[PDB]
């Protein structure tokens, strides 16, 4: 649980750097 | 065939506030259990993780953004049609709304989040739970989107590629700015003043780049302008009457 | 010296010295003496001159003509600022050792915060020997013992000479390399780009990267060479 | 076709929707903006209502508020003609205040609603706006309007604010409800010596505590209003620099 | 001919002539603007290893240092693109500075060199150099090599700092070797209660004083080097005005 | 035949240096053995003569030097060629040179000689002798060099001949209002400041018109231009290729 | 015709006429800027002999002083050539002044002249108007200029002032006239402490009072001068300007 | 003694003028 923020941080950075470079 | 595309701009908003929801409710529930305590296990176990892993996500994300939109930069500026120079200022303005989006939860929210979590706690670190998520969080995020929107101005709109735009630089840079002021808060209580007042001078700072969040009153009128060159003197005949 | 140019009643109003002596009046280089002595604070402390709250016990020779080894006020070793109380008597003692030869005026003196010094007795005492003579021995907490007059020079030059040569190498590379009618005359007609490239850049870079190695191996070598240090007291 | 559309419908809806990404994101932007300044140089007698007394809180508040409204008002009023500047900036103001006491000084940190709650802005705000409106001019503005802002702190603050200023009786000594919320629930790093609250003076007179404050930041709030009317405009710069 | 010259060797002797002249006045005079500014602004620091310490004096002289690098750097890289602008005011100012220590501290007054020895510049001034040359902007300088030159003012001064931070036990009391210095040679206007040097704090932390100086420092320096270019752009102007 | 010149630079640099030299020489001999008391008949013997010849004497150099500049002026500046104005050119560098040290030798090292005397006496009138050697000696001359620096480019080159370089101006300004300050140093040491601190705002003054300094900036400026135009496109292909 | 007048005597009456109308016009309105500045920044000095002493007095008075003389230099040696802009601010201030005490200060509360009695400015007003006529430049006005007008303050009060400095015994004091003349005239509101007078320093030195504080003022004016002369010509400008 | 820095300042002032005004 001292990971979570930390994985959803990354997780964030990931779907925007894929969904927006797509559109 | 589509000028207003408002995807990004909806995925952006959705990512941004799905992650500061998930930042409040880690911080309800971990704030007692591992944050009161500078010293003990838990507090690296569930705080200092968080630091040392969005520090360099952070430096990384904002250059990887800047060297992706300076790649993919468009080459021949000046020959862009009206529809495309259009959509181009239409996600311009996406990117400015993500940023001012972010500029609440950051100077807004966490800010004095930070003003209730000093009150009810004795100060121990210059790492506290709220310095972890206001000072090495918000304020690098929005700096990430500000660097974002200026670079896809620079790189896409004729008028931001040909000099620097006076506004977008203050209104990309102040904010920014207040990163760097962490060391004259952190100076300011713990040799200036020993009491937890907002008003005191150490946070002038604060408050004087904040001030630089006004820029972006030059940067609209900058794209209204041409958006009002793009319409025409029909289209204003449309608009106006 | 200078006493007498400072206001009568506030010489009069602020100290009163009584029985000060000098142990020797004259000493060799490397011989102590001390100049002991006792002071009264006076009931009306004058409004301009601020409380004595904040104060040092000092001694009023033109130099380090004497080394103080040690000194004394109420009681108590003072390196430090004290505090006298208003209409009060304090007893002081100051040890001085013997440095540069000549006849020197040493007095006895007590600065207080923003009032500022009041200066008590002097005398004149001879100073026999020769300067080079001179030795300051102070024992470390690891009992090795080092002499405070010549200590810690040598690391200091060894820093900061080779610094400025570097950086006087650096404007002179620069200076011979570019020149400065020529760099004007070449920024002022657009040719800018002219004057800086891309190898002025690469050895900029190695330079910079060479200072920030240097610089991070001298602190890990001073660390090593002094693992336990303390502020400043 | 319409310039860069191509019938009328989708130039009035591509208008429609810049419209509201405009609006929305000056609005969170001069949010934060003013958010920072307040809480940072007058949110200590926001925060607390042991600081909300009569003479430095209607003082210290209205003096620091006026500035995001006289930059929001130039802005709107010199580009667009529209009079909501002021309220713009402080509506966006009290939500971004409001927001954070109940959520984070009640959600998170547990301490009451009355004990926290932020000042009045809107009442000041409509009257600096209608002013502008009716007036057209930033110096009868600056002036007429300022006062107006000074004045009309208090009056529209107290609604809010008489309920705990009942007295009750304590051990031995006479207390305000406020006082008594303030000592109830502890904060820790909130002694009672801090508040910069009124304590008398020898030079106090009969009963013109609140009137000389309020006339004192009405005054000053001419000056900050007219300060912060070109520094708005100043931000609103168009210039395109060369060299960075 | 060429121009005013009567050949080619004439001409280039001619310059590399005006070139060495210019450089040496150049030089002389920032060196004695320098040393006014830094030793009435931040020269008891300097002065004397008492006042060397962890709080005050890494805060105090990179703040109040970097003004005349920045000036510098403004004119020689705006009116030559001649990288050493922030070296050059470093190394007169530490020139200066050597000459007076061992002629007139040691030399007159016979103060030991160990009591009285500079600060070290030259490191930063590189680096803030080196980042205005790969750089070429201003504002990142401004922001990155201040930084940079904040940070590392202490650590390359450590290596001349360290042997007097050794201690030492007096008949009571633990002394460190820089204090006894100061001590042993008598300073008749020197009272220790003068130096503004760190007493402690109950804000303090778990040893984090140097880190904090330093980063307060490369703030402070940021905005100072953005002034202070500005105002080296100022002092190179070639306005003629008409009337005195 | 000979564009520079250096006879004058040399002639004055050397003046100035030994002058200076025996100046240290002498407060080395004489400043504890009649230096340390003012009220002593050994100080107005070894230390208020040299104040009383050198005030007048001061002034008069001054004087002559601005009469002697003015009355040799040229009259038809205009009607200079290329090789005399570049001649000129350099006269006014060597000029600045001969400034350039005196400015180090005025405000570098007297006026931190007064930082360490002041530290080891006990200061006992507003002229002592590090105050005679550094503001009644040192900044005097080096505003008599600013005199004739000024005073020879006003009436040699046609460019400063026609209006006032505000650079040249601050240069030669500036650094002689140190002197007036002077009275505020005096009054700050008596009435405000009771300790012999360097950082005491008492000494701003000090620092303000020190900055004034890097008004030689624009001055080397606008002689470079002068240098520019002098050689032509054609010297220029020499230079720059 | 003489353009709007119809013949010579006319023309040459109606410039005469509004000569002396604009002269008056000017004349008052500097007296009462000049009056409020004065009494609002140096007047407490003024007021009283008490506080007329060695340190305070000839500091303040000159320096708060040659503000509104050196803009009113700048207006009328820029527009007119009219040497007396120094003399017109300070006999305004004068005149205003002794209308004051005469009328109000001895008149209304029956203070005694030798109690509330102005500074003399004519004679420095007089020195900084010459050398403004003779030099022609306010860069040399504002070094000479000012210099003599610090310097000559306290030699041209000290005939109106030397009576009250004689010395008596009261009950077991010393006094000077001026000091038992405050002691015996009951001012309410106006207690001993309150006075800004010197109170002696240990870095007072061997009868340099006086002399030290001269050439404070004198220095200070220089730039004090300066800064009003420019002040002067801002408040000069004939701009119109299109919206309020 | 006490006249020898006032005689070398004034020997510096002519031999200054002198050789510049002949130069
Ligand atoms: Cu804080
Ligand atoms: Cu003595
Ligand atoms: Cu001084």
């Amino acid at each position: 649980m001292g990971w979570l923020v930390p994985a959803a941080m990354l997780a964030m950075v990931v779907i925007a750097a894929v969904t927006l470079t797509r559109l | 065939e589509s000028v207003v595309d408002l995807r990004g701009m909806w995925i952006g908003l959705v990512l941004l506030n799905v992650f500061y929801l998930i930042v409040r409710i880690y911080e309800q529930v971990f704030g007692w259990r591992a944050g009161l305590d500078s010293f003990a296990p838990e507090f690296q176990t569930y705080w200092m993780s968080i630091l040392w892993t969005e520090i360099p996500l952070e430096l990384v994300s904002g250059l990887g953004l800047a060297g992706y939109l300076w790649k993919t930069r468009d080459r021949n500026v000046d020959a862009v049609t009206p529809r495309e120079e259009m959509r181009r200022l239409v996600v311009l303005v996406q990117w400015l709304v993500v940023y001012g989006i972010a500029i609440y939860w950051g100077a807004s929210f966490f800010t004095e989040q930070d003003g209730t979590w000093h009150m009810t706690v004795i100060r121990d670190t210059d790492f506290t739970p709220s310095h972890i998520i206001e000072f090495y969080m918000s304020y690098p995020i929005y700096s990430v989107i500000a660097v974002g929107a200026f670079f896809y101005a620079k790189t896409r709109i004729p008028y931001f590629a040909h000099g620097y735009s006076l506004a977008f630089l203050i209104v990309a840079i102040g904010p920014f700015m207040i990163i760097p002021n962490v060391g004259l808060n952190e100076w300011g209580h713990t040799f200036w003043f020993m009491e937890e007042l907002f008003v005191a001078p150490l946070h002038w700072g604060f408050v004087f780049f904040g001030w630089m969040a006004l820029g972006v009153f030059g940067v609209v009128l900058q794209i209204l302008m041409r958006i009002h060159a793009l319409v025409g003197k029909e289209g204003v005949k449309l608009l106006t009457e | 010296h200078g006493e007498k140019s400072q206001q009568a009643f506030l010489r009069m109003r602020t100290l009163n010295w009584y029985d000060v002596q000098w142990s020797k009046t004259t000493v060799n280089v490397n011989e102590e003496m001390v100049l002991s002595g006792k002071v009264h604070v006076f009931s009306a402390w004058p409004q301009a001159v601020a409380n004595p709250r904040v104060s040092f016990l000092n001694a009023g020779e033109p130099g380090p003509v004497l080394v103080r080894t040690a000194q004394f006020i109420g009681e108590q070793f003072a390196p430090r600022s004290v505090s006298l109380e208003i209409g009060k008597d304090y007893a002081f003692s100051i040890n001085l050792r013997g440095r540069r030869a000549g006849r020197w005026h040493v007095h006895a003196q007590i600065n207080v915060e923003g009032g500022g010094p009041i200066i008590g007795p002097g005398q004149w005492i001879e100073i026999k020997g020769d300067m080079k003579d001179f030795t300051d021995p102070v024992t470390l907490l690891d009992g090795s013992t080092v002499d405070l007059e010549h200590y810690g020079i040598s690391r200091v030059y060894a820093w900061h000479l080779p610094w400025m040569a570097v950086g006087a190498a650096w404007i002179f590379f620069w200076f011979v390399r570019k020149g400065i009618i020529t760099s004007y005359i070449r920024v002022a007609e657009g040719k800018a780009d002219d004057v800086i490239g891309d190898d002025d850049r690469r050895i900029g870079a190695i330079v910079l990267a060479l200072t920030i190695l240097a610089t991070i191996v001298g602190y890990a070598v001073t660390n090593s060479t002094f693992p336990r240090t303390i502020p400043l007291q | 076709a319409v310039g860069p559309f191509n019938s009328v419908a989708e130039a009035a809806g591509c208008v429609q929707t810049v419209d509201w990404m405009l609006l929305v994101l000056l609005f969170f932007a001069v949010l934060g903006g003013y958010h920072v300044h307040f809480m940072l140089t007058a949110g200590d007698w926001d925060f607390w209502v042991d600081w909300k007394d009569r003479r430095m809180w209607p003082t210290v508040v209205p003096i620091l508020g006026v500035t995001f409204c006289a930059a929001s008002q130039a802005f709107w009023w010199v580009n667009f003609r529209l009079p909501f500047g002021a309220v713009f900036a402080a509506l966006g103001l009290l939500i971004g205040e409001w927001i954070n006491r109940y959520v984070n000084f009640w959600g998170w940190t547990y301490f009451p609603i009355s004990l926290v709650f932020p000042s009045a802005l809107i009442v000041p705000a409509i009257w600096l706006d209608v002013i502008l409106l009716l007036s057209g001019s930033y110096v009868i503005t600056a002036v007429v309007g300022s006062l107006g802002w000074g004045l009309l702190f208090y009056p529209n603050n107290w609604p809010a604010i008489a309920a705990f200023h009942q007295a009750t009786e304590q051990h031995g000594q006479l207390m305000t409800l406020a006082d008594l919320i303030g000592f109830h629930f502890v904060r820790t790093s909130m002694p009672e010596y801090i508040r910069m609250v009124e304590r008398g003076t020898l030079r106090t007179f009969g009963k013109d505590v609140v009137p000389v404050a309020a006339f004192f930041s009405g005054f000053v709030s001419m000056m900050v209003y007219f300060l912060w009317w070109f520094m708005g405009r100043w931000y609103s710069t168009t210039k395109v620099i060369d060299t960075i």
